[PDB]
C-alpha cells in the first residue's frame, strides 16, 4: 500500500484540526509513525520522534497518536507562525523502505 | 554540535554524473544512518536509501535502484551520493538526514542539513 | 539458539504447504552432505568402528550410517 | 460450478437415509455433490477469520546494551557486588580474574569481578492466543444454475457462516429451498493448543507446547511500556578474554533465526484481526429441502449452438457452453449420449437438470461421458447437436487415482478422514474406531520425528520384517513400515 | 549461517577464549534433552529397535544411544 | 412445570472440567412462563441417548 494525506485550511483562532494519515496493514498499522512539519523553502524539522513523543517541538499543543490503520496529529492554539507543510512518514516493512506522504498545505488564517 | 554541511549547490547538463557530498561531524558517525531524501519544488519529499557508514550497502527505494549510487568513508565521517544518469526528471534539491537503526526508528530523521540543489538544463 | 529445533514433525497436519517446505525438506541432508564433503576423515573412523563392532552385515551397516549421520549433525 | 478444475476437487455422490451426507471440507479445496433427484451443489470453505485476540508472552528478538558497569575485589575478599544489581533491567554473572601488585591488591591469587548492564528490548514479537468465543468460519454454497459467468467464479454463491456457539445453520438459496448445515468446529483444527505468532507483517500458527520451549527472553505481554524481561541472560552473551578484563556484546538480532525456526508452521494472513487460511472442518448436509426447480418445465425443441469448443478438466468432466436459438420459452434442455455406430446411453450428466432461463444468455452444461468414443446429443430434433469426444482415461487408472486421492486425504485428515464421504453405516464407524485407535498410537509414538527419520525408521523396520521367521510379527512390522514410508513421503504437504 | 553447522572442532584453538564457549558447550545437548522430555513417544520405538536388532548389550546400548541422539539433533 | 416451547441462546461458551463434564450456560429469551429445560444427547451419526 501507500499513504495519502489531505491538504486542508485552518484559521488563526485556536482550534483542534486533525491531520489524519491513512496507510495499510503492513506500513503504519504496526510501526511507529513519524510527523514532520517544514517551513517552506528550507530543511524540514522533525515534529514527533516517536508515535506520540515530541523531542523539542512546541509543547502541550502538538500531540497525536494512531488508531489501527490511521495515524493523526492534533494542534491547538495555532497561530500564523505555524504556517508549514506537515508530513507523516512511516516505515514500510514489506517493501523495506520508509513511506513518506504527499504532503499537507496547512494554511492558517 | 552535530550538523551536515552538504557542500554547495551545483547545476549541470544531462548525460553526465554529478556528485553531492555530505559530511556530518560532532558525533560517532558509525552507528547512525544517512537517508538522502529528495525534495522537488512544490512537491512532496520521498526517501530513497540508507547507507550504514561502518558496513552498510545501498538499499535504494524501488524507484531508484540502478539510478543512483551511495558511497562513504569512515575516516572523514562523510557520505557520498552521486547521480549516475541525469535525465530531465531529476530537477530538485537533495537532502541528508541522520537515522537510527531501530525498527521504529528507520524513519527517525532527527537532523537535516541545508540541502544541496541541482537542476538540469541545456 | 532458536534456529535449532524447528517443529518439523510437530504433527499439526495441514493441506497447504508450510512456511518453507522447499528448503526445509532438504536442508538437514544438505548440511550432512556438505559436512561430509568438507571432512572425509570421519568416514575411515566410522568404517573402522562398524567393522570392529558389527557382528553381522546389517548391524555393521546400521552402525555405520548412524555414526555418519550423528556426528555431522552434532557438530 | 464454482469448483471446476481447482485443487483436485472431487464429487461425493449418494445420500443416506433421511438424506444427510457427511462431508469434511478441506480448506484450499472443495467438493461437489450430485444426488438422486436433487440439484447438485459445490461447497468451498474460505476465510476462517479469528477476531478479538489476546496477547501473552511477547518475546524479544533484539537487544541494545546501553549502560555498562563493572567492579572488582581482591582475592580472598568475597564476591564484588555492584549497586546496579537489584534493578529489574540488569543482567550479569560473576567471573574470576587474577589480581596482583600491579592491579592494586596486595594478596596474589584469583579475585571476583562482575559486569552488569541494562538491557533495552527492540522489535518484540507478540504472541497471540485465540479463543473459541469469537472464532468464525465461512463456507460458500453454490448451486449449478448453469449461469454464463458461473464457471470457476469465486464471487458467486451464498455465504453461510458458522460459529462454535451456533453450530447449526440453514443456508437460504434463491428459489431452491433451504440447506441444513451441522458442521462441528470444536473438532478438526484445535486452537486451544495452537497460538498465533505475529512478527513484523507476517503471522504463523505454532503448537503451544513448542511456543514456550524455544529459547528467547519472554515477558508478561501487558504492553505497559516497561517490560521486565524474564531470562535476559539467554540473549546477551558475556565473553571473558584470556584472564584480565570482561566485556559484553549484544548478539545481534534473531529475525532470520525465527524465520528459519518456523519451518513446519502454516501461514495466516492477518490484515483485520486474523484470517486463518489452511483450515479444516467437518460438515453434515441435511439436503431435504432442495427443489429440482425443473419439475414443471418442458423439453423445448429449438436448436442449440455452442459458443466455445468442448473442453474437459483434469477429472472425467467435460464443460459444454451451449446457446439457445429463437424460441422464447425457458425450457428444460434434454441430454443423451451415443456410441460410435450403436445407440447406448451411459454418460452421466454431472450437473442438475440444465435449464435455459433466458434466451440471450448461454448455459454451461457439464457432464461425465464414458471412456472411449462418445457421442453427445443436445435435443430431440434430428439436427440439435452432435458432440463427438474421446476420453483418455481407463477404469483401472481411475480406480488407482481414486485410491491415491483417498490415501492422501487419510494422511492429512487422519482419524476423521473416514467421515469425508461417510454415509451412515456400521462399517464406516468400525473403520473409524479402528483407525482412530491406531492413529492415536502412531501419532503418540511418532511426535516431532521428522520426515527423514520417518523414512529411515520405515525402511529399517521393513528390513527387520524381511529377515524374520516370526510370521505374525513380520507382517505386522512390515505393514507398519510401508505405512511409515508412505507417511514420510506424503508429509510436509 | 543457517546456524545448523557451527564452526566447531576445527582444531585451530588457542589459549584465549572462543566467541562463545559457556553456551555452545551445552546448546546442542540441551536441545536434545528438551526434545526428549517433551516427546517420550520416540523412546519406545528406539528401545524396540535396539532390542530386536541382534542383541549384545554393547550393541543394544550403542544402537539405542545413537538412535535416541540422532533424530533430535537431525530432525 | 411444563416443558419449554421457544428458542435458547448461548451467552458464554462451553468448557470441560478435567472430569469429563461440561458447563453449558443458557439464556432463555422466550417470554413465556418458567419451563423445564428440554434436553437430549445426539451421538455421532445416531439418535441414541447417551
Ligand atoms: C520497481 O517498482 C517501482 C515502483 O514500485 C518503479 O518505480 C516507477 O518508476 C517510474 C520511473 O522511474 C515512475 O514513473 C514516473 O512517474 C511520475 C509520477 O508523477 C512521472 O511524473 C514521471 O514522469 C515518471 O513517468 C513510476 O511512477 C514509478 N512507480 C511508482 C513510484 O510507483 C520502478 O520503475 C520499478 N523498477 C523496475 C521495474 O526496474
Ligand atoms: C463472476 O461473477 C460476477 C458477478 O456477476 C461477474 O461480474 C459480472 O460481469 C458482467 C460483465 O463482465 C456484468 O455484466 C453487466 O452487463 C450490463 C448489461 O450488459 C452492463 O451494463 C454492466 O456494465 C455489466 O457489463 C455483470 O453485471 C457483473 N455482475 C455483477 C456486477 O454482479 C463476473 O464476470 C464473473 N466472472 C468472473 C471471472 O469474475
Ligand atoms: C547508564 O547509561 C546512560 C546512557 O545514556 C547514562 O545516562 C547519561 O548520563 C550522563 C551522565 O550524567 C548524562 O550526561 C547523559 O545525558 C545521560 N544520557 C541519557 C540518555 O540519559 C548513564 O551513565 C546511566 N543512566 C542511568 C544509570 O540511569
Amino acid at each position: 500500500s501507500v499513504l495519502t494525506q489531505p491538504p486542508s485550511a485552518s484559521g488563526t483562532p485556536g482550534q483542534r484540526v486533525t491531520i489524519s494519515c491513512s496507510g495499510g496493514s503492513s506500513n503504519i498499522a504496526i510501526n511507529t509513525v513519524n510527523w514532520y512539519q517544514q517551513v517552506p523553502g528550507t530543511a524540514p524539522k522533525l515534529l514527533m520522534y516517536s508515535n506520540n513523543q515530541r523531542p523539542s517541538g512546541v509543547p502541550d499543543r502538538f500531540s497525536g497518536s494512531k488508531s489501527g490503520t490511521s495515524a493523526s496529529l492534533a494542534i491547538s492554539g495555532l497561530q500564523s507562525e505555524d504556517e508549514a507543510d506537515y508530513y507523516c512518514a512511516t516505515w514500510d516493512d514489506s517493501l523495506k523502505d520508509v513511506l513518506f506522504g504527499g504532503g499537507t498545505k496547512l494554511t492558517v488564517l | 554540535q552535530v550538523q551536515l554541511v552538504q557542500s554547495g549547490a551545483e547545476v549541470k547538463k544531462p548525460g553526465a554524473p554529478v556528485k553531492v557530498s555530505c559530511e556530518a561531524s560532532g558525533y560517532t558517525f558509525t552507528d547512525y544512518f544517512i537517508h538522502w531524501v529528495r525534495q522537488a519544488p512544490g512537491q512532496g519529499l520521498e526517501w530513497m536509501g540508507w547507507i550504514n557508514p561502518i558496513s552498510g550497502g545501498t538499499n535504494y527505494h524501488p524507484r531508484f535502484h540502478g539510478g543512483v549510487t551511495m558511497t562513504r568513508d569512515t575516516s572523514m565521517k562523510v557520505a557520498y551520493m552521486e547521480l549516475k544518469r541525469l535525465t530531465s526528471d531529476d530537477t530538485a534539491v537533495y537532502f541528508c538526514a541522520r537515522g537510527r537503526d531501530f525498527r521504529g526508528g528507520y524513519s527517525q530523521l532527527d537532523y537535516w542539513g541545508q540541502g544541496t540543489l541541482v537542476t538540469v538544463s541545456s | 539458539s532458536v534456529a535449532l529445533a524447528p517443529h518439523v514433525g510437530m504433527g499439526l497436519d495441514t493441506r497447504t504447504q508450510t512456511w518453507m517446505s522447499a528448503e526445509g525438506a532438504w536442508r538437514q541432508v544438505e548440511k550432512v552432505e556438505t559436512w561430509a564433503l568438507r571432512h572425509p576423515g570421519f568416514t575411515i573412523l566410522a568404517l573402522f568402528l562398524a567393522h570392529y563392532i558389527g557382528t553381522s552385515l546389517t548391524q555393521k551397516v546400521v552402525i555405520f550410517i548412524l555414526l555418519m549421520l550423528v556426528t555431522p549433525s552434532m557438530t | 460450478m464454482r469448483c471446476v478444475g481447482v485443487g483436485n476437487r472431487d464429487f461425493v455422490e449418494g445420500l443416506s437415509g433421511a438424506t444427510w451426507v457427511d462431508v469434511v471440507l478441506e480448506h484450499g479445496g472443495c467438493v461437489t455433490t450430485m444426488a438422486k433427484n436433487k440439484p447438485t451443489l459445490d461447497i468451498e470453505l474460505q476465510k476462517t477469520e479469528a477476531t478479538q485476540l489476546a496477547t501473552l508472552r511477547k518475546l524479544c528478538i533484539e537487544g541494545k546494551i546501553t549502560n555498562i558497569t563493572t567492579d572488582s575485589r581482591c582475592p580472598t575478599q568475597g564476591e564484588a557486588v555492584l549497586p546496579e544489581e537489584q534493578d529489574q533491567n540488569y543482567v550479569c554473572k560473576h567471573t574470576y580474574v587474577d589480581r596482583g601488585w600491579g592491579n592494586g591488591c596486595g594478596l596474589f591469587g584469583k579475585g571476583s569481578l562482575v559486569t552488569c548492564a541494562k538491557f533495552q528490548c527492540l522489535e518484540p514479537i507478540e504472541g497471540k492466543v485465540v479463543q473459541y468465543e469469537n472464532l468464525k468460519y465461512t463456507v460458500i454454497i453454490t448451486v449449478h444454475t448453469g449461469d454464463q459467468h458461473q464457471v470457476g467464479n469465486e464471487t458467486q454463491g451464498v455465504t453461510a457462516e458458522i460459529t462454535p456457539q451456533a453450530s447449526t445453520t440453514e443456508a437460504i438459496l434463491p428459489e431452491y429451498g433451504t440447506l441444513g448445515l451441522e458442521c462441528s468446529p470444536r473438532t478438526g483444527l484445535d486452537f486451544n493448543e495452537m497460538i498465533l505468532l505475529t512478527m513484523k507483517n507476517k503471522a504463523w500458527m505454532v503448537h503451544r507446547q513448542w511456543f514456550f520451549d524455544l529459547p528467547l527472553p519472554w515477558a508478561s505481554g501487558a504492553t505497559t511500556e516497561t517490560p521486565t524481561w524474564n531470562r535476559k541472560e539467554l540473549l546477551v552473551t558475556f565473553k571473558n578474554a584470556h584472564a584480565k578484563k570482561q566485556e559484553v556484546v549484544v548478539l545481534g538480532s534473531q529475525e532470520g533465526a525465527m524465520h528459519t525456526a518456523l519451518t513446519g508452521a502454516t501461514e495466516i494472513q492477518n490484515s483485520g484481526g486474523t484470517s486463518i487460511f489452511a483450515g479444516h472442518l467437518k460438515c453434515r448436509l441435511k439436503m431435504d429441502k432442495l427443489e429440482l426447480k425443473g419439475m414443471s418445465y418442458a423439453m423445448c425443441t429449438n436448436t442449440f449452438v455452442l459458443k466455445k469448443e468442448v473442453s474437459e478438466t483434469q477429472h472425467g468432466t467435460i464443460l459444454i457452453k451451449v446457446e439457445y436459438k429463437g424460441e422464447d420459452a425457458p425450457c428444460k434442455i434434454p441430454f443423451s449420449t451415443e456410441d460410435g455406430q450403436g445407440k447406448a446411453h451411459n454418460g452421466r450428466l454431472i450437473t442438475a437438470n440444465p435449464v435455459v432461463t433466458k434466451k440471450e444468455e448461454p448455459v454451461n452444461i457439464e457432464a461425465e461421458p464414458p471412456f472411449g468414443e462418445s457421442n453427445i446429443v443436445i435435443g430431440i430434433g434430428d439436427n440439435a447437436l452432435k458432440i463427438n469426444w474421446y476420453k483418455k482415461g481407463s477404469s483401472i487408472g481411475k480406480m488407482f487415482e481414486a485410491t491415491a486421492r483417498g490415501a492422501r486425504r487419510m494422511a492429512i485428515l487422519g482419524d476423521t478422514a473416514w467421515d469425508f464421504g461417510s454415509v451412515g453405516g456400521v462399517l464406516n464407524s468400525l473403520g473409524k474406531m479402528v483407525h482412530q485407535i491406531f492413529g492415536s498410537a502412531y501419532t503418540a509414538l511418532f511426535s516431532g520425528v521428522s520426515w527423514v527419520m520417518k523414512i529411515g525408521i520405515g525402511v529399517l523396520l521393513t528390513w527387520i520384517g524381511l529377515n524374520s521367521k516370526n510370521t505374525s510379527m513380520s507382517f505386522s512390522c512390515i505393514a507398519i513400515g510401508i505405512i511409515t514410508l508412505y507417511l514420510g513421503a506424503v508429509v510436509q504437504a
